[PDB]
């Protein structure tokens, strides 16, 4: 799976490989989050009805290429080839064409476990990295300055429809007993937009 | 083969089926017997196959279902791909297989004669494409060897149809204006055989096309006469 | 207009089987093969096979050979995909699609199949208490996907971020929804997250109050 950051107006070329035996039987598909894929090109180079002319395809030998001449806002999506060979058809890995907006550092927030959750016997601490770009960012949790691994999960939104930023949530899961046995809870964030790492923390009991 | 008919036993005695054994044994491509240890085929058949050791060549086959566990086959000692074939290009699509043992000639298995250097394809009005390939763009390998008669088209006409691709003199095209008869997937590497003066000649090797049997989209074949020198050099 | 309508979401135990249906309209069913394609959460498209609704022949990816059966019933324009011996990485959205070259493609709406030993269970909703302040809700320990989150019965959409669910080691899902607001408004606007988990018929409205 591959990622490509491009600007509105860029030309993009994606390459797929398949047997020349497919007799040009290669499709290119576009997929946006939450939706079924839509075919853009079939037979390597034929533009499907209803598809804009900025999309084109080419085949030569084992080499097949989708070209988007000048990207428009509605073209940011994940692109897949589908080759149809003698015994099986296969999707290529997926090229996500991301919107290359200006670098934006996350605004970081930390949320202690609620008393309601603590009362249920579990403790989740949440660190929110809001409205950043590019996508890559690193969160490291620390509990009384012990660096943690294996007890957190994180997820990332799709690029925002308005400002094309990402946001990330990381949750540190601890036992109630562990949460009470320790005092300082920190999430340390690293990101392109941040000259040095930002740490948000709290002391159990507030602050 | 699109729009074809079943062949009969012994009808195309130079036709072979090249099988891969990995991960499971099955038909990969056609080929032509051209001498007692030599199969001529398409280079592009060996994309993800490099090792000769995965190949089995079967001759005298009409139905793929004839090939059983204990059926005789030819091992392949060497795959000889033309030096100018590139995986990023469609041209120079020709290869030799050197067999580990010798084909024994019978009425149902013998070589097809090559065109002689300088021969001219415009001469041929009785050309046939054969193979176990698909009957339509998305289909399955067929059990019985199929045949279809298709007319050669001039290089100049064929370039007009394939504006995007460089159709050289080392390629030959064949097909009806209206489509309907053509090689398809799984037919690659097999012959385009033309009968002239009561003799069958190996005119083309099935190579590529835009789909199968479409209107104004002739199939493309490696033009064998332009490779006679290569063939003679590699086989001596 | 062409439409492909699939059957609804399924939950199955590892080792069980599932059978998804796909009903076509608006074209000649027997004219075009039907393909099955799946997509695991966050992952790429994976081709499974095709069925020829005319003659009934099938072709399956290597990966599914011996464990998948595609069938059809021509007179109700319906294709079926049955997958057996399910495993946890069979959890995916399954699509039927008409992908014939030289014509528009059409896709079903997709069918979520979740493969797990977990029992259907509604979430616990916990507050994430707060120029700009962030607040939210942790929607924890539910099964299966999906869950929907709104804020203030839908009146608050600006600055809302509902994160993709994660699958915890327990086999239950968790997700967070957050929103950034003006710090000033914390005194005058009530913030309520509305969580609906349809598989368990669970609706929670949780008021999220300042510290
Ligand atoms: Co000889
Ligand atoms: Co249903
Ligand atoms: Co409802």
């Amino acid at each position: 799976p591959s990622s490509l950051s491009a600007s509105v107006g860029d030309r993009v070329t994606i390459t797929c490989r398949a047997s020349q035996g497919i007799r040009n039987d290669l499709g290119w598909y576009q997929q946006k989050p939450g939706k079924a894929p839509k075919r853009l090109i079939y037979a390597a180079s034929s533009l499907q009805s209803g598809v804009p002319s900025r999309f084109s395809g080419s085949g030569s030998g084992t080499e097949f290429t989708l070209t988007i001449s000048s990207l428009q806002p509605e073209d940011f999506a994940t692109y897949y080839c589908l080759q149809h060979d003698i015994y099986a058809s296969t999707f290529g890995p997926g090229t996500k064409v991301d919107i290359k907006r200006t670098v934006a550092a996350p605004s970081v927030f930390i949320f202690p476990p609620s008393d309601e959750q603590l009362k249920s016997g579990t403790a989740s601490v949440v660190c929110l990295l809001n409205n950043f770009y590019p996508r890559e960012a690193k969160v490291q949790w620390k509990v009384d300055n012990a660096l943690q691994s294996g007890n957190s999960q994180e997820s990332v939104t799709e690029q925002d429809s308005k400002d094309s930023t990402y946001s990330l949530s990381s949750t540190l899961t601890l036992s109630k007993a562990d949460y009470e046995k320790h005092k300082v809870y920190a999430c340390e964030v690293t990101h392109q937009g941040l000259s040095s790492p930002v740490t948000k923390s709290f002391n159990r009991g507030e602050c | 083969i699109v729009g074809g008919t079943a062949s009969v036993r012994g009808e195309w005695p130079w036709q072979v089926t090249l099988h891969t054994t990995s991960p499971t044994q099955r038909h990969l491509c056609g080929g032509s017997i051209i001498g007692n240890q030599w199969i001529l085929t398409a280079a592009h058949c060996f994309y993800g196959v490099e090792s000769p050791k995965i190949l089995r060549v079967y001759s005298g086959i009409l139905q793929q279902s004839e090939i059983k566990e204990d059926t005789s086959f030819f091992g392949v000692q060497e795959i000889i791909i033309h030096d100018q074939y590139k995986m990023a290009e469609s041209g120079y699509d020709i290869a030799l297989l050197k067999l580990e043992t010798t084909v024994q000639y019978t009425d149902s298995q013998r070589p097809i004669s090559l065109p002689s250097k300088g021969d001219r394809n415009v001469i041929y009005t009785d050309c046939w494409v054969t193979g176990w390939g698909y009957r339509k763009l998305r289909d399955k390998i067929q059990n019985t060897l199929q045949k279809a008669k298709i007319p050669l088209v001039t290089n100049e006409e064929c370039q007009k149809r394939y504006r995007g691709h460089k159709i050289t003199h080392k390629m030959i095209c064949a097909g009806y204006r209206e489509g309907g008869k053509d090689a398809c997937k799984g037919d690659a590497g097999g012959p385009l055989s033309c009968k002239h003066n009561e003799v069958w000649h190996l005119v083309g090797i099935t190579s590529w096309g835009e789909g199968c049997a479409q209107r104004e989209r002739p199939g493309v074949y490696t033009n064998v006469v332009e490779y006679v020198d290569w063939i003679l050099e590699k086989t001596q | 207009e062409v439409q492909l309508v699939q059957s609804g979401a399924e939950v199955k135990k590892p080792g069980a089987s599932v059978k998804v249906s796909c009903k076509a309209s608006g074209y000649t069913f027997t004219g075009y093969y039907m393909h099955w394609v799946r997509q695991a959460p966050g992952q790429g498209l994976e081709w499974m096979g095709w069925i020829d609704p005319d003659e009934g022949d099938t072709n399956y990816a290597q990966k599914f050979q011996g464990r998948v059966t595609m069938t059809r019933d021509t007179s109700i324009s319906t294709a079926y995909m049955e997958l057996s011996r399910l495993r946890s990485d069979d959890t995916a959205v399954y699509y039927c699609a008409r992908l014939a070259s030289g014509f528009r493609d059409y896709w079903g709406q997709g069918t979520l199949v979740t493969v797990s030993s977990a029992s259907t269970k509604g979430p616990s909703v916990f507050p994430l208490a707060p120029g700009t302040a962030a607040l939210g809700c942790l929607v924890k320990d539910y099964f299966p996907e999906p869950v929907t989150v709104s804020w203030n019965s839908g009146a608050l959409t600006s600055g809302v971020h509902t994160f993709p669910a994660v699958l915890q080691s327990s086999g239950l899902y968790s997700l967070s929804s957050v929103v950034t607001v003006p710090s000033s408004s914390l005194g005058t606007q009530t913030y309520i997250c509305n969580v609906n988990h349809k598989p368990s018929n669970t609706k929670v409205d949780k008021k999220v109050e300042p510290k």
